[PDB]
């Protein structure tokens, strides 16, 4: 049995969404207290009047705000028996590869979020290899929705591809018949480009989520629902407690075949141009995120309709969708077949928060709990060693404390091709 | 090309690179300075003996005792064909700000820790003094870094001792809470967000984990041509000033003074930048700090690259398995000697059935008395009292304990002496000489000497505040190793009586001890006698 | 209640001082003999027995 | 029961030689004038 130090190396990733995801961290000792939630406020929008003589139409102020919060720890807890050699020989091979798969595990967190709480849907009805140009298609389809939503980009924008879809466009580039920069670079090498229609950011991505087709069929809306955006709310004891700007919850016919992620739209309602509140030309779209009854949803862009008449004007100064819900509007659905997505977003609208594990205290004796940073993504979670001998043996964890938030689901999108059928 | 993401690979290549050395490098720490019984599972077990008959500290105390009689500092000494006193302003300054407590301190840290685990390190830094500034309201001062092994991680792809063509370094900043709220005052940070960093996971001895704050420093160094003016001096001359140092505050305060540009021209130059760094997010950015060299300097022992691997060692990561083995073996004898039934009589209970008094050690009675007859067998069987064998050590366990202890005896010889670590101390010492001189130049207040006096050339702004302006004549003076002087005057009365033990007994032994006599300190008789030796020179002219 | 002088008006001195790991261990002389002087008193209170 | 426990020195003589060594060697502090101050700006302070 002759064995050798020399590693064959098999497996290598990359994760690109969680370097650019911002990465926020707040003050701990608050943060136990809060119960692990922050909040945040939204932009002001204003309401408008016009006339000379307005009496008793002042309006009031109204400020909205999300919250952002953590989930659970994400370990590799594992035990080291203290006399075998195939244990003593792969024990520091197992914290790098620890370290890789934390990193992956965050980067795919991501990745679910982004594209399971996308409220933009950019939905093709044939592939991208189909047409000549269809990949630009995309991505300028992408870059139009965000434009005409008036939606804020300044700290920029981006868009993955899954490799499927990326070797589309290379091919499409390929296929001109012609080689000047764009086809040359795209033949020698598989990129497209670095910035594509607009985008500022575009790569492959290799573990972007494919997105299951809904079993959804005629589906209604019960009632006419009106939602009203609100800062806080009563409770029960008179307590005044906040509310989520990012979510709504619906009454439907039936929920059933619905998910977490699904794309639905109401028929009749539109968009909107959110500052100038203009309608345009394209349905608005939602994302399912929680589907809570038998007969509830909950989707992540609320439907303020701006022709409301029980809206307050600043309430109204939120409005988003032309119209209302009429209590028999067709919920059609928008993802009617498998199909892996490509996503797009802007860079602010998702965060990572992340929290310490002060394990190092003098409460754990017998414990050396040491920091222990990520590679890849920027993040710091703990590595803690305690012996034992009831088994005779050693237990080493390494724990991370972070989570996920899309702070702005109206500014994340999905890109879904090929949805004939 | 996100700068968190770019530091902290740079950061993460490093610190996998100096896996190995760091480990071997905290094992040799650990094994001399806290317990030679590196075990962590042995204290959940059941208790044996394990003692510590320690044979190589009393080397490593030696060694330290040795390489702390011999002090050694900077020497500036000037260049060829330099004017002959162009060290004279840079030496003093040394000597100023080197003398206090703090740098001997560091070198000393760092002297102790090159000889236990191999590796030892120190800093320069800058700071603000408004009461006994050395030049220009700024002193620079000396710092040690703990731990120089785990706390400095050099750039990978250095093939130097000293660390000069390092492009990079992190420093690990380790403090309390407090500290960490005096370092967030200071430096301009969030008190509330809660800093973090990488630091070594190990197993031994979880006693030792302080409840504390954790930062880095990454310093990099990057080599450019920028521009600098050459202006006419109204004085004299035409001095050369960098752009970059007067591009606002002065640019034209140097007009209005009187300084006609002549000529601009593109030099190259080193520039430093510090960033202050947690591992989620950069706090400080790339504050430009002086001197063309990383503030950093460590300190080697046995030092090279086995194949593209760095490799260092003091002088204990080598007796570590004999005085591993030795406790061992000590502590296998001890348990003989406790744990072992002694030397008594074997008995049948009917051989002294009735006489049991005679035989528990009281001294009441003249003999002992046995049993003789038995009721059913006749009489006893004959056969002699047999004893508990006496414990005794094995041959195997006084073998090896005589063979490790002189196989550590033979191992724990550093040289034949200390010099190559004296080498290696001095290699560390020139290479702070040019970093203080970089920063010097940078920051300090240098006066040019002229055959015509000390023309000190600077000029405020509109802020009230004075920018240095030192011509780019300014490396005059190289780097040397000496003996340690605490001031410029003990250094001319060390050369005095140097001079003095060779010169015969001529004229020249009256002239220099009447100089010696001259450079003497103050009180009244030493007064007397410099008052006098002032008159004999003055006269004799 | 401000009291004279810039440092604090203590003056520590060591033997053997310095750092493990952010830990200050300072040593004297007697810390490593102990294990021998007590191998030595137990094994001469043996023998007197 | 009450054993015997005796105490048999060897580390005290030590201690005693060292302390003894340390004793025969005394050290004060020493203010010396700094470079170009008047050659006795340290004997009041030294004398105080």
């Amino acid at each position: 049995t002759l064995a050798v130090d020399e590693i064959i190396e098999t497996i290598s990733a990359i994760t690109p969404m969680a370097q650019k995801a911002k990465k926020y961290t707040p003050p701990a000792a608050s943060m136990q207290r809060s119960s692990n939630t922050i909040w945040m406020p939204v932009e002001q929008e204003s309401p408008t009047q016009e006339g000379w003589d307005l009496t008793d139409k002042a309006t009031g102020l109204l400020e909205l705000n999300v919250a952002v919060n953590m989930g659970e720890p994400d370990n590799d807890f594992f035990q080291l028996r203290a006399d075998d050699l195939r244990d003593e020989t792969a024990y520091r091979r197992r914290i790098q590869s620890a370290a890789r798969k934390l990193a992956n595990n965050v980067e795919l967190k991501v990745a679910n979020m982004a594209a399971e709480m996308g409220s933009l849907v950019i939905t093709s009805p044939d592939a991208i290899g189909t047409n000549t140009a269809d990949a630009w298609n995309f991505v300028a389809d992408a870059e139009e929705i965000m434009f005409s939503r008036e939606l804020n980009r300044d700290m920029g924008t981006s868009y993955f591809f899954n490799p499927q879809d990326y070797k589309k466009a290379g091919y499409d580039l390929t296929k001109r018949d012609i080689f000047g920069r764009i086809p040359e670079e795209a033949y020698r090498d598989g990129t497209i480009q670095r910035q594509v229609a607009g985008f500022d950011d575009v790569l492959r991505s290799p573990k972007l989520p494919v997105l299951t087709k809904s079993t959804a069929t005629g589906i209604t809306v019960s009632g006419a629902q009106s939602f009203k955006p609100v800062a806080w709310q009563l409770d029960n004891d008179g307590n005044k407690v906040n509310v989520d700007n990012r979510f709504a919850t619906v009454t439907l016919s039936a929920t059933t075949g619905m998910k977490r992620g699904d794309k639905i739209s109401f028929a009749g309602v539109k968009f909107l141009g959110q500052m100038a509140k203009n309608v345009l030309a394209q349905d608005a779209t939602f994302s399912v995120v929680r589907v809570v009854d038998g007969t509830h949803v909950e989707i992540t862009p609320k439907p303020v309709a701006l022709d409301d008449v029980s809206l307050s004007p600043e309430q109204r100064a939120y409005a988003n969708v032309n119209t209302s819900l009429a209590d028999a509007m067709a919920v059609n659905i928008l993802n009617v077949k498998d199909a892996r997505t490509n996503v797009f977003w802007a860079d602010d609208a998702i965060r990572i928060v992340s929290q310490p594990i002060p394990a190092n205290h003098e409460l754990f004796a017998g414990m050396k709990t040491t920091s222990f940073s990520i590679p890849d993504v920027g993040l710091n979670g703990i590595f803690a060693t305690q012996g034992d001998i009831s088994t005779l043996s050693g237990l080493c964890r390494i724990a991370l404390w972070y989570g996920v938030n899309a702070t702005r689901p109206e500014a994340i999108g999905v890109g879904l091709p090929g949805q004939t059928a | 090309e996100n700068r968190l993401e770019s530091i902290l690979s740079r950061f993460d290549a490093d610190w996998t690179a100096s896996d190995e050395a760091r480990r071997e490098a905290k094992n040799d720490l650990f094994f001399s300075r806290v317990s030679q019984w590196d075990d962590w599972l042995s204290q959940y077990t059941t208790l044996q003996y394990r003692g510590q008959f320690d044979v190589v500290r009393p080397v490593v105390r030696k060694l330290v005792s040795e390489m702390r009689q011999n002090p050694i500092d900077v020497l500036y000494r000037p260049k060829d064909g330099a004017r002959p006193d162009a060290a004279d302003v840079l030496m003093g300054m040394y000597r100023t700000d080197m003398r206090h407590n703090t740098a001997k301190i560091a070198v000393n840290i760092a002297v102790r820790e090159q000889i236990e685990a191999g590796v030892g390190a120190w800093r320069l830094v800058t700071d603000y003094e408004d009461q006994s500034p050395t030049s220009n309201n700024q002193v620079i001062r000396r710092e040690p870094i703990h731990s120089a092994c785990s706390h400095v991680i050099w750039d990978s792809n250095s093939k130097l001792m000293d660390k000069s063509d390092a492009r990079h370094c992190t420093v690990i900043h380790s403090m309390s809470q407090n500290g960490w709220e005096d370092f967030a005052e200071k430096y301009d940070l969030d008190a509330d967000d809660i800093p973090s960093f990488q630091n070594p996971n190990d197993w031994v001895f979880p006693w030792l984990t302080q409840d504390t704050i954790q930062i880095a420093e990454f310093y990099e160094v990057v080599e450019k041509k920028e521009t600098a003016f050459i202006y006419q001096d109204p004085v004299t001359g035409e001095p050369v000033s960098y752009f970059k140092r007067d591009i606002k505050d002065v640019i034209d305060d140097l007009a209005d003074s009187g300084f006609i540009k002549i000529a601009e021209r593109q030099i190259k130059r080193r520039r430093v930048y510090k960033s202050i760094i947690t591992c989620t997010a950069v706090l400080k950015d790339k504050q430009l700090i002086a001197g063309e060299h990383i503030p950093i300097v460590p300190v080697f022992g046995e030092w090279g690259f086995v194949e593209d691997k760095e490799v260092y060692e003091g002088v204990v990561r080598l007796t570590k398995d004999g005085q591993r083995l030795r406790n061992m073996i000590m502590s296998f004898n001890a348990d003989i000697v406790a744990r072992t039934p002694k030397k008594k009589p074997f008995f049948w209970p009917e051989q002294i059935a009735g006489f049991e008094h005679m035989y528990d050690g009281n001294d009441d009675y003249p003999y002992y008395l046995l049993n003789r007859t038995d009721e059913n067998s006749g009489d006893l069987p004959t056969q002699p009292l047999a004893y508990y064998e006496n414990p005794e050590v094995p041959q195997a366990n006084a073998y090896m304990l005589e063979a490790a202890t002189s196989a550590v005896k033979e191992v724990a010889t550093l040289g034949v002496e200390t010099y190559v670590f004296q080498d290696n101390l001095a290699t560390a010492m020139r290479r702070d000489g040019e970093i203080y001189q970089s920063i010097v130049n940078d920051i300090y207040d240098v006066p040019r000497n002229v055959t015509i006096l000390m023309a000190e050339v600077v000029d405020l702004a509109t802020g009230e505040k004075q920018v240095l302006n030192d011509i780019r004549g300014r490396y005059e003076c190289y780097t040397d190793v000496g003996p340690s002087f605490q001031s410029m005057k003990q250094q001319n009365r060390a050369e005095i009586l140097e001079l003095l033990g060779k010169t015969p007994q001529g004229t020249p032994e009256y002239q220099l001890l009447l100089l010696q006599y001259f450079t003497l300190l103050d009180g009244k008789g030493v007064e007397m006698m410099r008052d006098y030796a002032n008159k004999q020179l003055i006269q004799m002219g």
